[PDB]
């Protein structure tokens, strides 16, 4: 259950492919809107590779349908997230995640 | 006979003193280790702690009393001590024997096919006491004769009233020989023999053969050892940045390559039957680069630099590593031991993630050594006494004329047996220190800016905190003592409780908006607006939340309130309540920076803040805005501010209301509308603002609680008087570090209004939810090492 | 100990 509701469209011609690295800024919140993480606070973007199972399935799926420069909101149910196990210290268990994703660069 | 007694009295008293001192010191230190060091509780070590009790109650009570006897040449005490002390010795011996038996049986269970531990401790103590009861209710004092000089003696009464006690007196020696000496040795030997047979027939070839096949297949050069290249030969491991550390940990001897024995030992760390301690030790050694047994700053920094990559800066990573070291150092040596490591990351449950399909043993060395050492010490200490008793039972005969040398042998053997039995109750700490690595390390740790300011450092002789020292310390990420912080917050609440609902403030005055825990931005604000030493300040609220340094802002603002109660003015914000503070990060801030009692004191101080101010008889200063239930200032003045802000009423309306989106150009005449954005309070209109201003004869109203890109906003100009009716002030530059907005401050002086702007300032970085680096990193380490071991072994 | 006398001790009295 991954949904992409557009916030601001990108170029609409370039989409992520298997093998290269996406460098992005992201800001995640729980269903209550509370901010749990945001790469903007670090003043450094996050890089991840497609097809290596490095990020959660929902985030990779959302990045797959989201284009270069696009900014959107991803709604990730626990089946495509940290699930009932969760992440110690950050994510409560069985939580639905909302991510403000902006794709900056493709390498 | 007489000479032996006269010579051995001194030996006995020296033995008593030595056992006293050594037993007290060793058992106290052992119990201290058990109840301070958090790792020791995980195993059966608490049974060891019970043994310490089983010694201490005997050492401090029974030993000194006997000392008096050793200098009394008679029996000076009454029935009470005669009945008490031997009861203590029997109870202690029962505690020791039952503890050894139960612990041996328990770990026979452990290595072969908790509430039960506490129930077993209780059962051991109850059984020991009930079995020692007959001995206590047995003795008596009798004075028969000494061939002329009558003397009293504590002993078994030669005649007992009950048949049960006659049976007890008849065969007491064999009861003490069987239950206290035959049963322990028999049980421990039986269970150890069963464990030996268990490792005997449970030994197989299937897993060993399969691991050997995998070893041969991986060994490309057929050299019998695995180098870096042969481990990198699998493509799946080229994307794992924890490869080299795991390859090093598999290499126990440090020769650079892993042989079959080391291969098996490294694989065995991830068996389904392995203990959590093995997994946690693997995790510790992952960061322990040089294998000195301790985690330091540099090694942790390099490990997380390799793991994370270029995602984080060097400076912020170094700062948070220093923070983790400071918080996790429970002994001030500047480095993290395994004990502290597992005290920190004990609850992450990452040990359950490092699971592989294998069964091999590298354990069973240490604790088997310890248990066999304890049982052997017990057996050797009561061995001479039992040998003396059996020799007297067999060979002693008073009718034999050649009897004097028999006395000279038996009495000395009895002396040795008494002395050794005494030394046993003070030898278990020494045995554990000599046999066990964990116990030795713990005893070594115990017996052998992170500085915290004290009351003498913060408060001067007049009780006024020195603002410069607190300023510099809190600027340098420093912390404060619990007592000092609690004192500051509580007496600041006491000062604030005396202020009225509505403050009367005259010009000049400086007004600031939301701070939200931005301590360094609060510093920039105070620098721009001028020092509080000569400037009056009116803060509109929201001193916490949305930031990572809220407790610093609280400490410093109420510190200035201590120093300058009459020139510094503070007003309530909506974020100082139960709901918002527990909803946002302030609660975890208090939990990590301090104890929850500091949180309670901070909330109590928050409860005492005033609500609104009247500035220069012309202006009204609040945090939010107007209320439909408020028409005159008298309504504000009658509010009970010493409570949680309720979900409805002038409290919530003052703390939560916002103007309409089209303020100044609203289409209708509705004064108040529902507030969907906040979920509470109401939207108020320009007609309502003008109504309130004209009715109360106020000129303008100052507020906060709305984000402003420029840090300030003047709403629509008033028709009757020509002054902007409502001004919103925001003073949190780079709000949530994502808004990138500016901050503004409102200065009123000589009927002159000046708005000064300032921007954000650097602040140290914190991981989300105030966690240490170990909690951040452990699940990733576990997952990657598990993936590596699954890709290598299972295939 | 294991004698008869004016003491309380493990098995029997001590001298
Ligand atoms: C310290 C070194 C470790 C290394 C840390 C970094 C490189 C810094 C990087 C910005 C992580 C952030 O650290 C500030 C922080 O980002 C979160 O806040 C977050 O917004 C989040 O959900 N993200 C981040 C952006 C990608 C999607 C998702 C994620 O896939 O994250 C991934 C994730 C946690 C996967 C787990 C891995 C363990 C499995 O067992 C579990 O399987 C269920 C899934 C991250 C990127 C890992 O691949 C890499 C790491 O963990 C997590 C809530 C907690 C996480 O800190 C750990
Ligand atoms: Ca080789
Ligand atoms: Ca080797
Ligand atoms: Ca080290
Ligand atoms: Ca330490
Ligand atoms: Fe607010």
């Amino acid at each position: 259950g991954v949904e992409i509701e557009t916030i601001s469209p990108g170029d609409g011609r370039t989409f992520p492919k298997k093998g290269q690295t996406c460098v992005v800024h992201y800001t995640g919140m729980l269903q209550n809107g509370k901010k749990f993480d945001s790469s903007r606070d670090r003043n450094k973007p996050f890089k991840f590779r497609i097809g290596k199972q490095e990020v959660i399935k929902g985030f990779e799926e959302g990045a797959a349908q989201m284009s270069l420069g696009q900014r959107a909101k991803l709604t990730c149910t626990p089946d495509v997230a940290y699930g009932a196990t969760g992440h110690p210290g950050v994510i409560p268990p069985n939580a639905t995640l909302i991510f403000d994703v902006e794709l900056l660069n493709l390498e | 006979p007489i000479e032996i007694k006269e010579t051995f009295k001194y030996i006995n008293t020296v033995v008593s003193c030595l056992v006293f001192v050594l037993g007290i010191i060793g058992n106290s230190t052992l119990l201290y280790i058990i109840y301070k060091n958090k790792c020791m509780r995980n195993g059966p070590n608490i049974l060891i702690a019970s043994l310490a009790l089983g010694d201490l109650l005997h050492i401090v009570i029974a030993i000194p009393i006997n000392v008096y006897k050793l200098l009394a040449e008679d029996w000076p005490f009454g029935a009470e001590m005669c009945k008490l002390v031997p009861f203590i010795q029997k109870a202690s011996v029962g505690i020791t024997v039952l503890s050894l038996c139960a612990l041996s049986i328990d770990r026979y269970r452990a290595v072969a096919s908790p509430k039960w531990t506490a129930v077993e401790i209780v059962l051991i103590w109850v059984v020991s006491v009930v079995l020692a009861v007959p001995e206590a209710i047995g003795f008596d004092i009798i004075t028969m004769d000494y061939k002329g000089s009558y003397l009293r003696i504590c002993l078994l009464h030669p005649v007992q009233k009950t048949a049960f006690m006659q049976f007890y007196a008849t065969a007491k020696d064999w009861w003490l020989f069987s239950f206290y000496f035959c049963l322990p040795l028999a049980i421990t030997a039986f269970f150890y023999t069963l464990m030996t047979c268990e490792m005997l027939r449970k030994k197989d070839a299937d897993e060993i053969k399969r691991l050997g096949k995998r070893f041969k297949k991986l060994d490309l050069d057929n050299s019998g050892s695995l180098s870096v290249e042969e481990f990198m030969s699998l493509p799946e491991l080229q994307q794992n940045p924890l490869v080299q550390r795991v390859i090093d940990i598999f290499d126990t001897d440090g020769n650079g390559e892993v042989d079959f024995k080391e291969f098996i030992e490294g694989v065995s760390q991830f068996s389904v039957k392995g203990d959590k301690e093995q997994k946690l030790r693997f995790a510790f050694r992952i960061y322990d680069m040089d294998k000195d047994g301790y985690i330091s700053n540099g090694e942790l920094f390099q490990v997380l630099k390799m793991m994370v990559g270029n995602n984080l800066k060097d400076t912020q990573l170094q700062q948070i590593v220093d923070k983790t070291i400071i918080n996790a150092d429970k002994d001030g040596d500047g480095r993290i031991s395994f004990e502290e490591f597992c005290a920190v990351v004990g609850g992450l449950d990452i040990h359950k993630k490092m699971v592989v399909d294998v069964d091999h043993l590298k354990q069973r060395r240490e604790v088997a050594k310890t248990v066999f050492c304890l049982v052997l010490v017990f057996a050797l200490c009561w061995l001479p006494l039992h040998l003396a008793r059996i020799l007297k039972l067999t060979l002693y005969n008073q009718n034999d004329p050649n009897r004097c040398e028999l006395l000279s042998f038996l009495l000395v053997l009895d002396y040795i047996g008494i002395n050794m039995a005494s030394l046993n109750s003070c030898a278990n700490p020494i045995a554990l220190y000599l046999v066990s690595k964990r116990f030795k390390n713990a005893f070594k740790s115990a017996l052998c800016p992170s500085h915290r300011l004290t009351a003498k450092e913060v408060f001067d002789n007049d009780g006024k905190p020195r603002v410069d020292i607190l300023k510099a310390h809190l600027m340098k990420e420093g912390r404060l003592e619990e007592t000092v912080a609690l004192r500051i917050i509580t007496e600041g609440a006491s000062i604030l409780r005396q202020e009225k609902n509505l403050l009367d403030i005259d010009a000049p005055v400086t007004v600031c908006g939301d701070i939200h825990g931005q301590f360094f931005d609060l510093m920039k604000l105070f620098e721009v607006g001028g020092s509080p030493a000569n400037t009056r300040y009116l803060f509109l609220g929201d001193y916490v939340d949305r930031g990572y340094f809220s407790i610093e802002c609280v400490l410093y603002l109420w510190a200035l309130k201590i120093l300058y109660p009459k020139t510094l003015f503070l007003l309530r914000g909506n974020h100082e309540c139960r709901h918002l503070t527990e909803y946002f990060t302030f609660k975890q801030e208090c939990k990590i920076k301090y104890s929850e009692r500091v949180y309670d004191a901070c909330m109590d101080a928050f409860d005492c803040l005033p609500l609104a101010a009247l500035m220069n008889q012309q202006f009204l200063c609040v945090h939010g805005g107007l209320s439909p239930e408020i028409n005159t200032l008298d309504d504000i003045r009658k509010l009970d501010r010493f409570k949680e802000p309720p979900a409805y009423g002038p409290m919530c309306d003052i703390l939560w209301s916002d103007p309409l989106e089209d303020f100044g150009n609203e289409k209708t005449q509705e004064h108040f509308t529902h507030n969907t954005v906040r979920g509470c309070s109401y939207f108020y209109s320009y007609p309502a603002v003008c109504e309130f201003l004209q009715h109360n004869n106020l000129l303008s109203i100052l507020r906060a609680h709305e984000a402003q890109d420029a840090g300030y906003r003047m709403y629509r100009k008033s028709q009757t008087t020509g002054f902007p009716s409502l001004i919103t002030i925001f003073s949190a530059p780079n709000y949530l570090d994502v808004y990138n907005n500016k901050a503004a401050v409102l200065k009123y002086e000589n009927n002159v209004m000046n708005i000064r702007q300032f921007n954000c300032s650097p602040h140290p970085y914190w991981l989300p939810n105030f966690m240490d680096v170990f909690t951040w990193s452990l699940p990733f380490v576990g997952e990657k090492v598990t993936e590596m071991l699954v890709n290598v072994l299972n295939l | 100990g294991n004698w008869h006398g004016t003491s309380p001790d493990w098995f029997f009295n001590y001298y």
